[PDB]
């Protein structure tokens, strides 16, 4: 047969389920400063003191 | 993403170690001048 110029362009794409949110963590209170803060917190305290 | 090592370990524990040898060493300081200022 012959085809016409394509009317729509598609290919393969990846399907997933919506991100709904996300399940805390147990030390999750610790997020707002990250890791480095908090070391340097410790090391701070240790020196001031 | 990263991930820091042992080298960079020993730097932050070599600063415990530091410090913890310079309040001995300040005890130890106090501690001489505590002798003398008894047997005076």
């Amino acid at each position: 047969i012959d085809f016409s110029k394509p009317f729509m362009s598609l290919g393969i794409s990846i399907m997933i389920k919506k991100p709904q949110k996300s399940k805390p963590g147990v030390f999750s209170f610790l997020d707002p400063l990250a890791y480095e803060i908090w070391m340097c917190i410790v090391f701070a305290y240790i020196g001031v003191s | 993403s990263y991930s820091y090592g042992w080298s960079f370990y020993f730097g932050a524990l070599s600063f415990i170690i530091a410090e913890m040898v310079g309040v001995l060493a300040v005890h130890m300081f106090i501690d001489r001048h505590k002798q003398l200022r008894a047997t005076a």
